[PDB]
């Protein structure tokens, strides 16, 4: 796509916020169906304006406020927070210790820079097709646990706009989880003990918890192509020593030779398996995990008041739109073909309206968001109409 | 279940005495603690000879407990010490209890659990056995297992010491209790906090100096 010029941002945002931002769908979601007092009215939004000024306890009465206000402030950034005991903007009106964060979707944030020690392709803040597989594996490992382990049914996965993804778990029961539990969910999914620069970072015990097992599996299905072909983790001494490090020193010199007498990583990996297998008679799995398993930041998920990047917001540098990822075609998701605020504004230009976004490249993405919404409606209609019986 | 302070009234002697009697029982949990091990009846019966002998008896254990709160709600070493022996005692009280009455306190409680039939048991035996601690063996024994909301098992699943499936934790009855106990330690701790909080409105009283010292 055309390289984006962040100088046009002010104008693009104005257009974007007045004709393309999926307001009605954004509202349909955050209002969760009017099944609760002021669930929406008590939702905190945060904004990053003009000179990078940071406004925070913003609130709104209905969908129309949200539109009016946004269009007047044309936010460079928009963040979503918790649902409070009182309308956020009236916190000067609320007593001390009475104003509190009560409900909020469980969220996760996965960033490629949290893997800089396991990727040879790009540089820290960048991403390429060779490292994006990690986001693919992250989404599958994490989304499987949330669904099969915790029974969470509503999970909205979203592209961060540059080098990562976010996940918003919205189950009505989940929005009520205590921080202690969230903090626990994160620990249950965490496996890479990224200590103060400690070479080895994963240790399995003879026994293997099923979550770990099912995780190893998913990884297995991409390891070769991603790790052996794309990353070529065993290409040199400067690379395989890095992997040798995660293996008992009594095995170094042997493998060091096999590696030396090999021609590619797919070969060397196969030697590593063979040799390590003798010794063992888990070393393998640990290496795959240390290179492919997601790294989650406990902070993002622990706090119930955490303000996170809003879906459909615009990335200041890359210009990409924060679009919902379609789980049924995760592997197919391409960060590089993600519509730019510039790109979509141009499409609009080359053409009330209310279906304007549908004539843009956002269309498919907002479609995904709608299905996500249709299911919410169900669960809601399901539980109430069938259980309030 | 040491909630709801005794509203009754007792002589300064009752108070004065009880305190010392408990300070002894827990002091005994200190003895039967480093001299033995949870070596069945030895550590057991010995503890249960103190139990009845030293008085506690239910209404007696009740008052005794609370009165000692006023005591150890000051030094953290105390609060940790007090909550300590106070626990080993609550476990003991369970141990003995028969399967019949045990089931009551579980239900009569609030925790929403269920027992699984050998049906799901063997089907998940595999998983369950793998979720467990270093728990040697590959047999899901005969000890029945229960299905409780994953949240209620927080201290278990956050360390992957149990199997979650569809938002439920599948645990042995040994573990359901272990949960209820940490819930105790916790609730109690909240109480010692509140007592110390309003201790000041009782420091000045003279009748209470032997105790607080
Ligand atoms: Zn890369």
């Amino acid at each position: 796509m055309e390289t984006f010029d962040p100088t046009e941002l002010p104008e693009l945002l104005k257009l974007y916020y007045r004709r393309l931002f999926p307001y009605s769908q954004y509202y349909r979601w955050l209002n969760y169906g009017g099944v609760i007092k002021n669930y929406f009215q008590h939702r905190e939004f945060s904004f990053t304006l003009k000179d990078d000024i940071y406004i925070r306890y913003q609130s709104f009465n209905n969908q129309s406020d949200l539109e009016k206000e946004m269009q007047k402030m044309n936010p460079y950034k928009i963040d979503i927070g918790a649902v409070y005991s009182h309308r956020p903007n009236q916190h000067n009106t609320v007593k001390l210790g009475a104003f509190q964060a009560q409900e909020k979707e469980l969220v996760f944030d996965i960033d490629m820079t949290d893997y800089d020690d396991v990727r040879r392709c790009c540089s820290s803040a960048d991403i390429c097709p060779k490292c994006w597989t990690l986001m693919t594996m992250a989404i599958r490992i994490i989304d499987r646990a949330l669904k099969e382990d915790f029974g969470f049914k509503h999970r909205l996965w979203v592209y961060s706009g540059r080098r990562g993804v976010h996940c918003w778990v919205c189950d009505e029961s989940v929005r009520k989880l205590s921080s202690a539990v969230r903090s626990g969910i994160v620990e249950y999914l965490s496996l890479v003990k990224g200590g103060q620069d400690v070479k080895k970072k994963v240790h399995l015990s003879e026994k293997i918890h099923p979550f770990i097992r099912k995780s190893i599996n998913i990884i297995k299905k991409y390891f070769e192509e991603y790790a052996l072909v794309n990353q070529d983790i065993l290409e040199n001494k400067e690379s395989w020593d890095k992997i040798l490090a995660l293996v008992p020193e009594t095995i170094h010199d042997e493998l060091q030779q096999s590696f030396q007498k090999s021609h590619n990583s797919l070969q060397r990996w196969e030697h590593l398996k063979k040799v390590a297998s003798r010794y063992q008679n888990w070393l393998e799995w640990e290496i795959m995990l240390q290179y492919c398993f997601p790294r989650l930041d406990i902070n993002v998920s622990k706090g119930i008041n955490h303000l996170l990047k809003s879906p459909f917001s615009v990335h200041p540098k890359t210009g990409r739109i924060s679009v919902p990822i379609d789980l049924q075609k995760v592997d197919q998701f391409d960060p590089f073909t993600v519509p730019t605020i510039s790109f979509i504004c141009r499409e609009l230009d080359a053409i009330h309206r209310t279906r304007d976004y549908k004539k843009t490249s956002l269309a498919p993405y907002v479609k995904v968001f709608e299905h996500f919404l249709e299911n919410l409606d169900k669960s809601r209609k399901g539980e109430l109409l069938k259980k309030s019986d | 279940f040491y909630l709801q302070p005794p509203s009754e009234n007792i002589s300064l002697i009752e108070f004065e005495n009880l305190a010392i009697d408990r300070v002894k029982l827990l002091k005994s949990v200190e003895n039967l603690g480093v001299s033995y091990v949870k070596g069945t009846e030895q550590y057991q019966s010995k503890l249960e000879s103190e139990l009845r002998k030293l008085k506690f008896p239910r209404r007696r254990d009740h008052i005794s407990h609370f009165i000692l709160r006023l005591a150890y709600c000051q030094s953290e070493e105390l609060r940790r010490w007090f909550i300590q022996q106070e626990m080993d005692l609550l476990r003991f009280r369970f141990s003995i209890l028969p399967k019949d009455k045990i089931q009551d306190f579980l239900k009569d409680s609030q925790l929403q659990f269920e027992a699984i039939s050998d049906e799901e048991k063997t089907l998940r035996e595999q998983e369950i056995v793998a979720s467990s601690p270093s728990l040697s063996g590959l047999k899901l024994g005969f000890e029945s297992i229960y299905k409780i909301p994953f949240a209620d098992a927080l201290d278990l699943f956050r360390g992957r010491k149990v199997y979650l499936e569809d938002g439920f934790a599948y645990v042995p009855l040994k573990d359901i209790v272990a949960i209820i106990l940490n819930e105790f330690r916790a609730k109690l701790s909240k109480a010692l906090a509140l007592t110390a909080r309003s201790l000041p409105a009782v420091q000045s009283d003279e009748r209470l100096q032997p105790l607080l010292n």
